[PDB]
């Protein structure tokens, strides 16, 4: 069984990432609850996107 | 009785150990009563019999005026285009709290100060690092008050480097003036505003090529002062169309006046600075340690009177818009963000503080400067 060696790539260039550290985090959270979090417990809270 | 150095540092009190500091301009209440002078109460009748009885809370206003003018013509000394306004609030600031000696509430400045630039009308002091240098083409409102024992007295002027303001200078000024004039006691806000409409937007103002027409700006308006309360709930307006309210014996008057060459109107721009603590609410649960950590310190420091961020960096307070913001949601404190008119547009304000004594109008703010 031979492993393919295509005449030409099917796709000209690679797919840009479009999911990067820029879209992983959307927006810092800044309700009540969470600034509990900050203080007492040294945690961030983010809103990130859903595939992350 | 000693006398005040070159830069100002002797305390008022100082310079009138006696306890009496100077009068401001006393005005007969205007003829109003239909051709009727009011040169019937200035006889010392039972008239002058109240007004004694309340001697001493005018000498308050008067020291607190008498201050501010100290101030004001220390600031006009050295102010010059090309130095950041940081350091002007600062020596305004430290110069205001030496000459006042403010010691906790009984003395001490009564609201952040106040420098509006160009289309900005009020409102606006610098925060930690605002880096903007002052300009030859700008125009100031320098905005700053001074209490004592919550005698609040509420001044204001507008600074010009390039000549070729004066005209919109002197409209506003011969606005703020009529104003004064035009107010008395038993008088509608109304009538008040038409004066001040009718005496303002018939001035025509040319910079740069182009003619354009002052005009009030209709948002603003000027208020009463209260003990410790620099908003008693009654607004004189500037325009046409107001309340028809009148003004009582005892009462103590902001006839504050705008002038701009844009829309009139004016909107939030920029960060906001100045926060008020609410005279009206009562006690509102917080949940957060740092906010009333936060809450208690205004409370103690600040009172009911207006602060400013800058103010509470320089008490070592740290991380603290957060639970500003809180209180600002829960009503105890109210922002009030810089108000801004369209980009391109001049604004120019001019402010006194007026008493309505029962014998005659003293404008305390009233000094040879303006
Ligand atoms: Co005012």
């Amino acid at each position: 069984r031979l492993r393919r060696q295509p005449k030409y790539p099917r796709k000209s260039a690679p797919r840009r990432n479009k999911l990067d550290h820029y879209a992983i985090i959307k927006f810092p959270l800044t309700t009540e609850s969470a600034m509990k979090k900050i203080e007492d417990n040294n945690t961030l809270v983010f809103i990130v996107d859903v595939k992350a | 009785p000693k006398v005040q150095t070159d830069p100002p540092s002797v305390p008022i009190c100082d310079l009138y150990p006696n306890g009496v500091f100077p009068k401001g301009q006393e005005c007969e209440y205007p003829p109003t009563q239909d051709g009727r002078t009011a040169a019937w109460r200035t006889t010392s009748e039972e008239k002058k019999a109240l007004d004694q009885a309340s001697e001493e809370i005018w000498n308050d206003f008067r020291e607190a005026a008498e201050a501010h003018r100290q101030v004001r013509k220390y600031v006009m000394s050295w102010i010059k285009p090309g130095m950041t306004m940081i350091e002007i609030c600062e020596k305004l600031e430290d110069c205001s709290r030496k000459l006042i000696k403010e010691n906790g509430l009984n003395a001490g400045l009564a609201f952040p100060t106040g420098c509006s630039l160009n289309n900005c009308a009020a409102h606006y002091t610098p925060n930690a690092g605002d880096t903007t240098v002052l300009q030859y083409d700008d125009i100031c409102k320098i905005d700053f008050g001074t209490h004592i024992s919550g005698r609040i007295i509420d001044c204001a002027f507008t600074v010009t480097f390039n000549p070729k303001y004066d005209t919109l200078l002197k409209a506003v000024k011969d606005a703020t003036n009529t104003g004064i004039k035009c107010a008395g006691i038993d008088v509608r806000l109304c009538d008040v505003g038409e004066a001040i409409q009718e005496v303002m937007e018939s001035y025509e103002v040319e910079i740069d090529g182009k003619t354009y027409q002052v005009k009030p700006i209709r948002n603003l308006n000027g208020h009463s002062i209260g003990q410790y309360r620099i908003h008693a709930g009654k607004t004189v307006p500037i325009v046409k169309g107001g309340e028809a309210t009148r003004m009582e014996e005892g009462e103590v008057y902001a006839i504050e006046t705008f002038g701009s060459t844009g829309k009139g109107v004016v909107h939030d721009d920029m960060e906001c600075s100045h926060y008020m603590k609410n005279f009206d609410v009562g006690h509102v649960p917080i949940r957060l340690p740092r906010t009333k950590h936060l809450l208690n310190v205004i409370n103690e420091n600040f009172g009911t009177l207006a602060f400013c961020r800058r103010w509470l960096d320089r008490l070592g307070e740290s991380k603290y818009l957060m639970a500003l913001k809180n209180l600002c949601d829960l009503g105890i404190v109210d922002p009030y963000p810089p108000l801004c008119d369209i980009k391109g547009s001049y604004t120019a304000q001019f402010e006194h503080t007026i008493l309505l004594r029962p014998t005659c109008k003293e404008v305390v703010s009233r000094g040879d400067d303006y």
